[PDB]
């Protein structure tokens, strides 16, 4: 605790050069909501520089994950799904080349893992990691 | 003694064991009978010697005068197999006449061949790549045995593991035809059993004939036939 | 082994009926005994219950 | 027959404005055989400018289909086929946005409708055309 | 602990006959699955005769089961599959849990007891007459003797 | 230690039947006893007779 | 090597701390419903992970 | 029946909870929610179980 | 005079045991009864105790 690699080990793993290789810090984007009055290309830029969100214990908001998994859910055409990964890549955001990686939430068979680019991430999760550093020797 | 009437504990088996010998023994003369009708097409009669009775081994292919369509399929070159089968399943097609009446496009074949066909670069991408299975009608009609069944472009294959077919021997054939394939029981060699309905296999047990011992004689009279002996169409595979 | 109940031929109807039998592989090993009477009853019933 | 309307309608409805609204003209690029001794951008690169092959009884080599459909075997990692998803997208070769026309062989559930850039598929297949218009009407 | 020679008899050597071999390198790009066809083919031809058998199976045990499950080739049609409850011993039995897998012909067995040692499998047949037999011999009294 | 595996072989008919074992590796432990007769049968919960 | 398997009792928080892990929280994430007998004998039963 | 973050959501549909009213309490705590029966009233059935 | 191999067991491959054998070419010289005598030793060492 107080930043005794709580900040400096997690957040190099978390951007890293074999977290990619492996599995871990994965993002989920169902359908539903995420889908709720929004085009393709919006979508796809929203994906792109998304940070974490709450339910996660480890980190929470633990900056931008090297991987975003998009599955299809029971409200979401093939087309909408489909919709993304065409969208995605188009902006450069390519897919996880490890066939092991693409698993979804057990159920709901389909899902594809997406690899963010390096610029998106590590720049920002550095940043958030010294700013975090800072904010807790401050105390 | 004839013990089927009180048959309390042994009988039902000793007795069963001594028909499921004398029947499997039968099952195995009338299995060798059928495949010989069907890959030679001719009646299996031979000397206990194994020459063949040319009395009694009439071949199909003059007794009716029609020839068997004759192919052959190499898996190693880049032609498709199953384009060869699909012209041969026309010209089987063409020759069924104006009572059509199949069932399906049988090209029943040994499991080398089979592999060495399904594993060419033209059929992999569809038998890898679909295989519904359970989808099959023969798959589903038996589903009690372990036989491969790729139903491709009409073209039905079946694996046969029961070891009668020599490899690079695809036997193209329809299924279903009515009254194309044929066979006939006869009666036995008594004269009790002379102009008597045929009773299938027939079993005795002589007991006064001799002296050292009881015997059991079994007396099987069986004949396969292929009338439209013009529709199957034996193949060779190179692999 | 094929030979021993092998009907087949076609033998002729009237004589010369095949009486097949013999020449079958066939060997007699001896089974192994292995007690387990390792035991002593103390009362247990005498295990006669 | 004889170019009535055999090569000069079913090849205008093949390019057509609506045959990518609607569904049929479907190339399927399953796995196995597609993958042996090949590189992600070569087989995406292939994949490009591939006409028909054998067994289509409507036009055997009829051209460039306006959608290809990529789907998911058994001898198939999922990092092979999410590869070609992201490579072809990345050359212009995006997805089909009617989510149901993502279909497979019934079995094999994962399936990815890749729609053909206009170019790659438009120009040849007018020129084929009248190529066999031609050569048929020089009968 | 010592084996009795006057009384372990070996099986192929009491006939005439030899067993099969394999090998099945998980780590590499080959499936597994091919190598256990060829053996199944290989198997099958040298039956012949009667050649009628229920299901091919291949006894392994959890970690051969899961490392040859996992291979790259088969796990998407372990994945998909994984018998569908559509497997011949899953409906005879239906009872007994135990992993199983039906693919290209052979079924993946998983034996949990203990007895099979690491990286080890036996592909064997399954329904054919009279290839497994056993049997009970009489006490060792003098009462027993000459009884059943 | 290293295996147990009880009936093994054993010659048949007039043979040595081992009913006990003579190299060993035995200990004794006393095993705790634990009543519990917290309880009242009242004069109705007596339907066990 | 009778043994049919290799168990590793722990509690609630050692068993969510060692597998969130980052070299194997990816594998837990990736699992089956066909664990090992345990999941299937054991099952409906007993509510584990 | 949903459960997330460990909360075990379960739907009554029997009506005897008025909307807006979720009731969250452990299941399985021994000695927790207890019942009890009682005789008749009569004399007969007084001082019986 | 065909041998029947279900019968016709031989006894070396049956007890598990092996036979002797030799060798000698008596025309060009030497006493051959050394191999026999060598033969002899090899022999009552397998009889051994008796």
């Amino acid at each position: 605790q107080y930043n005794a690699d709580a900040y400096r080990r997690k957040i190099e793993s978390i951007n890293s050069d074999a977290a990619l290789t492996n599995g871990a810090f994965n993002q989920f984007a169902y359908g539903s909501q995420m889908f709720e009055g929004k085009t393709l290309q919006e979508i796809a830029e929203s994906l792109k520089t998304m940070q974490v969100k709450d339910s996660s214990r480890e980190d929470e908001n633990g900056l931008i994950f090297p991987h975003v998994t998009l599955q299809l859910v029971s409200p979401t055409t093939p087309a909408q799904y489909y919709g993304l990964i065409a969208e995605a890549v188009k902006l450069g955001f390519e897919v996880c080349p490890d066939w092991r990686l693409h698993v979804g939430t057990g159920r709901n068979f389909p899902a594809c893992r997406l690899v963010r680019q390096a610029e998106w991430y590590k720049p920002h999760n550095e940043k958030l990691m010294a700013e975090r550093i800072a904010e807790a020797e401050k105390q | 003694q004839y013990g089927t009437e009180s048959q309390t504990a042994s009988v039902e088996a000793l007795v069963q064991r001594k028909i499921e010998h004398i029947q499997r023994s039968h099952g195995i003369y009338i299995r060798d009978c059928q495949y010989t009708a069907l890959l030679k097409d001719k009646i299996l009669a031979e000397d206990e010697d194994g020459n063949e009775i040319t009395a009694l081994a009439k071949n199909f292919s003059t007794l009716w005068g029609v020839s068997r369509k004759t192919g052959a399929i190499n898996t190693t070159t880049a032609v498709n197999p199953f384009s060869v089968l699909a012209t041969k399943r026309q010209e089987i097609i063409d020759s069924m006449g104006e009572n059509n009446g199949f069932t399906s496009m049988v090209v029943l074949c040994t499991t080398r061949d089979f592999n060495a066909i399904v594993d060419h670069p033209d059929v992999r991408a569809a038998y890898e790549g679909r295989d519904g299975g359970a989808e099959y009608l023969t798959r589903r009609l038996g589903d009690a045995v372990d036989f491969q069944v790729f139903t491709h472009k009409g073209v039905t294959l079946v694996e046969d593991t029961s070891g009668k077919l020599t490899d690079g021997s695809a036997y193209m054939f329809p299924l279903g035809v009515q009254d194309m394939f044929q066979a006939v029981y006869a009666p036995a060699d008594s004269t009790d059993h002379v102009n008597t309905i045929s009773q299938g296999s027939y079993l005795f047990l002589n007991a006064g004939e001799n002296w050292r011992r009881d015997v059991i004689e079994s007396e099987v009279s069986y004949a396969c036939m292929v009338t439209r002996s013009e529709l199957i169409c034996d193949l060779t595979i190179t692999v | 082994e094929k030979g021993v109940t092998k009907m087949n031929a076609m033998a002729r109807g009237g004589s010369r009926k095949y009486i097949g039998s013999e020449k079958a592989r066939k060997e007699i090993i001896e089974v192994p005994f292995a007690p387990l009477d390792g035991v002593t009853v103390a009362s247990e019933v005498e295990a006669f219950r």
